[PDB]
């Protein structure tokens, strides 16, 4: 036969192992197809009616979650077009924490609706300009659809009613108990003048009975044991020592020098006398429990047990600081008796066990305090991980609501109203950007279609009914869930409320990712190492 | 070749054809990065890193090409970049066009010496014309703003470009002087991963990458004093090997207290200095150290409300000395209060695992800090490269007492001058002069090709408009009509263009005088 | 790529660059053979056969190059060679020059359709100019001699060229008739490996490659008759399967004596015819048979003095009939004496192992035989190819009623006409006309480069001498000065040049319209 050579210019010097995609067909269309294939994977797991997914990484682990962030993190994608969407989802999760699958679906719909425009003739510049104009219009009309605000933030009968919508979307069925637990944990740790921290909530997984057996704890817990024999302590005076409970020595290498027999006979005696004196002086201040953070000794433990002093040993470089901030005490780098202002007043320090696991419970009788600890009970590690992720999502939603007390009607009425307003505004826009505006308005219909596909009803009829309801006059009417017949239902009367700043940031990041993907022309890669 | 059979060697025609093909291949690739209407590139490394940039120096290095001519071109581009600044893509394009014009006349029965002699005279005439075509202005704020806008227009979009231009102009005016030249290594480039909108402004102060270590320290401090030092505060051992020889526990405790008294004395001295400086409780005290600090000193200084830092770089001390105005002392001998700095608002910012410190509100700062913000890493790198290019362009425009209009009117004027000076050269250098004049018109052709209009008709119209009226009629990138480059606000540089022309002439002279590629080196393979 | 991973496909720019590179390579390779002052190439096959030829078609066929464009060029050259005669190297040269001129304007940003239209218009203008500039002549003996000399001057030296010219002219005049086209397949080309090459002469008759077989036969006859026949004289068997059945030895001997009676009748008839024609011991008789002859018939013919030749070619049946004037009969039905030929000298020649037969001294022969002598095989092949090319050129000049001057004045006139015709054409076809005019001037450039003079200066001088005059100023190959082409003795052809231009235009149109070389075939790697 006959073989064709290479291009004498750039293909010969391209070097083997690398690739080149200068044409728009082998680059832009390939990235669009890859993004569509990525969006078609995590599309059935979006709404509350969506199923879960069991993903196994290369570490021979088990991850049966439902959020799109964990799925994108435990996937290892070898494609830049999908890597950009993964990075955008990670940034959205780091910023807000409740808008990854929505961003992915929006980006996929935008790319799918821009591919046909690029095919029929719309260039990248006009499409990008139209998308930016539509995004600016949506960001300008978005603050006009609030009509819902949060009153008090410390009321237990109001916080649990707001995060229930976000909890039901992740854990369908058992949501009221989780919402009440999250509200109680947020109330017990709510300080003053705002400033809500996300590290003040500790989650503990204990294999026990069912889910209804779980409860909250006003304090901290540790999965350790007691070094001494003292267990039940009433009025406990915690004295945390950052230094190890042992005899302090010199940093420089130095030995002891002895000559006569008197020193050899009195060295151990003087050492024991000094140790006993230090132990008596430490316990003279009224301390009932000593929490160390290093290696303990035998003589020190014996002297502490002789004077009935509880010893707690733990090393984590974080739990000690958490306990000090909870009990209100400071760490001492030396074995010196603390002052009255450096004492840790508690309520009840005992050692019990739940689910065949010894744990030290530091329950406090105060309603306020500092931080708390949520104890989880279950029979599977995947269920406990899912409950912990739902609790973290609820905490993030509460933090977002505290930062911004503006609410928007959830479900699918807000997207339909935004699409209708964009279509009505783009009708009086001359030029070639009207097609891009109408395409951007059509991308908002991907959320109700996905919801109807996950529920099990006709998406076209639901969209038509929603459009008719929005044209009639009602604006806070979404799609019903507890009905096999495709109908409509009010979202304000039911209580389907979601955050506004989170959705705004999600839309902004989705538009940014879309324009960044559209701005990519040719692809130049190398060889894998 | 008979002595070493395992050695490839090219002749006079083969090596010349290989060099011409390599130049054409390198020119046909970098021809899509000229002007703001270019296309973006997506580079993927072997590990999985994505880089979105538009500069030619990065593309010439991230292309994976093994060739001697390509390596020389990349080295020349990197030299031009790290010596002047923006001037790599146009340099490569001009080099390729000159090599093509030389090869067009070489394969007709000519000697490259005549072409080189003609190119020398053409470069001399171009330099003589550029020495008189430059325009000298007062270099006010509007001129620098326009220069930065023209330099940053071919990077991002419009709003971010204007924001970066304003930030660069403000930083340059803040670090501006009247007797000392424009010194670099003063503006810290800090990157962030949030707020990719209108947030890349200028910070009048300094932003570090490390905060406080003691949790009991104050977070937001109002009016405080800055103490710059680099003395060691840890357990420093002696140079000679020593050892303790105690007897009982009392001697051990005494030797333990003795080795810590050396640091306790310095702690007490710092406490006394702070008490003498302050006295009441309406002021603070900030200590900036370059080495580490032991936890004992951190706990001792936390009782007096001191927010000290540890482990810093060397440029941070110079930046603080230039901004606040203190003395970067090394020992605590003559600890006078006059060797301190003045602050206004110091607050610690936390971004998850990282921790930064903001030192703003100063009296007369001389070292600012640009806070870069981006969504990912590729956008951050692109914004940083654009800011660096804009700063280099502003520095080059300030160091020179003249300005040069951009667009493509200068190239057309140089081509017209070379055409008018073509019959005034004796010998066979007329062909070389014509080739040099036709090679300089590659910038308007590429600009018209990237804009979306005709090339030959546009060049003819530009030449007619330049010949019918002695003006700096540039080339428009929106409607294709002959517009004035000095009327809109398109400005370039003179020294940069001179260095580019010199490098192009040197490369042409070095390539046209080489016609032998031999590889008779050691294989370094034993087995 | 998505449907067939093992398929190599190229785009438009890559395919165009590959085609341009292949054309440039084929033009640079076949460029030292134009003109009589060219170089000689040596080709060695895989078996170790040395071939010393100078034709462009043979050099292109024996160059070991695997490429589709090269294969198409070789096919076009072979078609031109076996249709016209001389015009293989110039075809490839003009094709490559036109492709280069087209790529020079396509790379700047043009459309191939306008270039094709301009090329078609220029080809039509050149055809009109050639049809209006051709001069009519009577084609006498001197004109054909000069044409053959000009055609053979670019093959050997001076003496051999003139000898071959005279031999070809004499053969053409001998095979010349009063009407009808000149029929070929009449001049036998026999090669002998003895003596030297300067002893080449024309033999008025036919030279056979085999002689007699019986040792008792005459070797030189002063007067004999020519008998052309193709009857079988061997023991032929019947078509149906038969069998002999005897009884004793007498019946077997009788059957043996009777089974050889069919050829005996023909032998007796031939003997009676020879005795009736001749009679005394004054004349001879030569029998030309196409099939084999049995030894008994050979002995019977030698017993009377008959020289018979067996195993002859089919082409010799017409040449002998056209030279002598006999009758090629198949059967011995009407054996009349008028069906014989007349000879003058029938003598053989021994060259070691082979044998020859020379038939000279004829009355009015119409099919001569060219005798070729050479010490080597490559020299014999080169002389045969040169003789064939000269015969083809003479036939092309005779079949046409016009003559075209050689050298390069025709190309200069065509270029001048194209330059004067481009302003009369609308659209963007002026660039195509200019490219076609510049591509047609490649013949004088190669003619002046191989001689040892300049190219640009020579072309300028030729254009200056042609514009101020009105004659066909050719290009000299001795001193480089412009001289007349239609005055010294340099001539060419009209139909050959027309076919060459048509093939060049067709190749240019086919190349400028193809921009996709997809290869989606079966690799056949099973087993
Ligand atoms: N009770 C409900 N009825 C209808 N739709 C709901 C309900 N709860 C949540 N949703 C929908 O689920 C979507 C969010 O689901 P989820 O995947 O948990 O978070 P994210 O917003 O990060 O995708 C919202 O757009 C909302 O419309
Ligand atoms: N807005 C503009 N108007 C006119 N000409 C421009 C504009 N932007 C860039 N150019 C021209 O494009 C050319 C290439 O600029 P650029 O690619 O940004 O850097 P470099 O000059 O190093 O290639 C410059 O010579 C400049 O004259
Ligand atoms: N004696 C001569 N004087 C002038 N020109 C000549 C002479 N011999 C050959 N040429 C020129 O050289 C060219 C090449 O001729 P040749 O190589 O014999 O055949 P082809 O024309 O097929 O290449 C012809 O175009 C002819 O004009
Ligand atoms: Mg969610
Ligand atoms: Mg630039
Ligand atoms: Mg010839």
């Amino acid at each position: 036969a006959l073989h064709v050579p290479k291009a004498p210019g750039f293909a010969q010097m391209l070097k083997e192992g690398a690739k080149h995609f200068s044409g728009l067909e082998e680059a832009v269309y390939r990235n669009i197809q890859a993004c569509k294939e990525l969006a078609q994977t995590t599309r059935t797991a979006y709404g509350p009616n969506g199923m879960n997914k069991m993903v196994i990484n290369h570490l021979e682990k088990l991850f049966v979650t439902n959020d799109a962030a964990t799925i994108l993190r435990e996937l290892e994608v070898q494609h830049p077009a999908a890597k950009m969407i993964v990075m955008a989802s990670h940034m959205q999760e780091q910023e807000v924490g409740d808008g990854t699958n929505f961003v992915l679906v929006f980006a996929g719909a935008l790319l799918e609706l821009a591919e046909e425009l690029l095919r029929i003739g719309l260039s990248v510049s006009e499409v990008i300009e139209g998308y930016e104009i539509a995004c600016r219009k949506a960001h300008e009309i978005l603050p006009n659809l609030v009509c819902c605000s949060a009153k008090n933030l410390r009321d237990i009968d109001e916080v649990s009613s707001l995060l229930r919508t976000s909890i039901m979307s992740k854990q369908y069925g058992n949501e009221v108990f989780l919402a009440k637990l999250i509200a109680q944990a947020c109330v017990s740790i709510f300080p003053d003048s705002g400033h809500f921290n996300v590290d003040n909530i500790r989650v503990c997984k204990i294999l026990g009975s069912g889910i209804s057996s779980s409860s909250v704890l006003h304090g901290m817990v540790f999965k350790k044991e007691t070094e001494g024999d003292v267990t039940s302590v009433k009025d406990a005076k915690i004295a945390v020592y950052s230094c190890p409970f042992d005899g302090m020595i010199t940093e420089t290498k130095g030995t002891v020098l002895i000559k006569t027999a008197e020193e050899l006979m009195n060295f151990s005696k003087g050492e024991e006398n000094l140790m006993d004196a230090q132990v008596k002086a430490i316990a003279d201040t009224g301390a009932n429990v000593v929490v160390t953070g290093g290696k303990v000794a035998d003589m020190a433990l014996h002297y502490a047990n002789k004077y009935n002093i509880m010893l707690v040993r733990l090393n984590s470089k974080w739990d000690l600081r958490r306990l000090c901030k909870t009990v209100g005490a400071t760490a001492l780098p030396r074995l010196t008796p603390p002052v009255l202002e450096e004492m840790g007043h508690c309520d009840s320090v005992y050692l019990s066990e739940v689910g065949d696991t010894q744990v030290v419970v530091f329950k406090h009788e105060k309603e306020d305090g500092a931080i708390s600890t949520i104890v989880l009970r279950g029979s599977t590690d995947n269920l406990m991980d899912d409950i912990e992720r739902a609790v973290d999502d609820g905490v993030n939603t509460f933090k977002v609501l505290t930062r911004d007390k503006r609410l928007v009607p959830g479900g699918g009425a807000t997207e339909i109203e935004l699409a209708k307003q964009i279509t009505s505004y783009g009708e009086t826009c001359p030029g070639l950007e009207q097609y891009a505006i109408k395409k951007f308005a059509e991308a908002f219909e991907a959320i109700p279609r996905a919801l109807a596909e996950n529920s099990g009803v006709k998406a076209n009829e639901v969209i038509s009914k929603l459009y008719a309801v929005h044209q009639e006059g009602n604006k806070n009417v979404g799609l019903d869930i507890e009905a096999e017949v495709p109908a409509v239902k009010d979202m304000l009367e039911a209580g389907i409320l979601d955050t506004y700043l989170g959705k705004y940031w999600a839309i902004k990041l989705a538009t940014n990712a879309a324009v960044t993907v559209l701005r990519v022309d040719q692809i130049i890669m190398a060889k894998p190492a | 070749k008979t002595l070493n059979p395992k050695a490839e060697v090219a002749r006079a025609q083969a090596a010349l054809a290989v060099n011409i093909s390599a130049a054409r291949g390198l020119q046909d690739v970098l021809r899509t990065n000229l002007g703001p209407k270019g296309t973006m590139k997506m580079l993927v490394s072997g590990a999985g890193d994505i880089k979105l940039t538009k500069d030619g120096n990065v593309l010439l290095h991230e292309m994976q090409i093994q060739h001697p001519t390509a390596s020389l071109i990349a080295k020349v581009a990197t030299a031009q970049d790290d010596i002047t600044g923006d001037g790599t893509t146009s340099n490569v394009l001009i080099i390729g066009e000159l090599l093509k014009q030389a090869d067009l006349y070489i394969s007709e029965g000519l000697h490259p010496r005549i072409i080189t002699e003609g190119f020398e005279a053409a470069k001399e005439k171009a330099l003589q014309f550029l020495e008189e075509v430059k325009v000298s202005r007062e270099m006010d704020r509007e001129t620098l703003i326009d220069v930065a806008r023209t330099s940053l227009r071919t990077k991002v979009h419009a709003e971010l470009a204007d924001v970066l231009t304003e930030a660069v102009v403000d930083s340059i005016l803040a670090i501006k002087k009247q007797d000392e030249p424009i010194d670099l290594f003063m503006i810290e480039i800090m990157e962030m991963k949030h707020k990719s909108e209108t947030d890349t402004s200028l910070i009048r102060g300094l932003v570090l990458d490390h905060g406080a270590r003691h949790p009991d320290m104050k977070k937001r401090v109002e009016d405080a004093y800055i103490l710059t030092c680099n003395v060691s505060l840890e357990y420093e051992k002696t140079e000679v090997n020593s050892g303790f020889f105690y007897k009982s526990a009392e001697e051990r405790e005494k030797l333990v207290k003795a080795e810590r008294k050396f640091i306790e004395d310095r702690v007490k001295k710092i406490i006394e200095l702070k008490r003498k400086v302050c006295g009441d409780s309406d002021k603070g005290f900030v200590v900036i150290n370059q080495k580490g600090i032991d936890p004992f000193s951190l706990d001792a200084l936390s009782k007096e409300g001191i927010v000290a830092l540890r482990r810093a770089k060397r440029r941070n001390m110079e930046r603080l000395t230039l901004a606040c105005g203190g003395v970067a002392l090394n020992s605590f001998d003559d600890l006078s209060p006059d060797c301190l700095g003045h602050a206004g608002l110091v607050y610690e910012y936390t971004l998850g695992e990282e921790k930064f410190t903001f030192i703003e509100k100063c009296n007369n700062p001389r070292s600012v800090t640009l806070l870069i913000k981006g969504p990912n890493k590729h956008t951050l790198t692109q914004i940083k490269d654009a800011v660096r290019d804009g700063l280099r362009a502003v520095k080059n425009a300030i160091d020179d007492g003249c300005v040069v209009p951009g667009a493509g009117a200068v190239e057309v004027a140089m081509a017209e001058a070379l055409i008018k000076h073509k019959p005034s050269v004796k010998g066979r250098a007329q062909l070389g002069v014509q080739a040099f004049a036709d090679a300089l018109l590659i910038i308007p052709k590429v600009l018209a090709q990237n804009s979306g209009f005709d090339l030959q008709e546009t060049l003819v119209k530009i030449q007619a408009e330049h010949s019918e009226s002695g003006q700096l009629v540039g080339v428009d990138l929106n409607t294709g009509e002959p517009m004035v480059a000095a009327e809109v606000g398109v400005w370039d540089n003179y020294c940069v263009k001179k260095q580019l022309l010199h490098s192009c002439t040197v490369i042409a002279t070095n390539i046209l005088l080489v016609d032998e590629i031999m590889r008779a080196g050691m294989s370094s393979l034993k087995g």
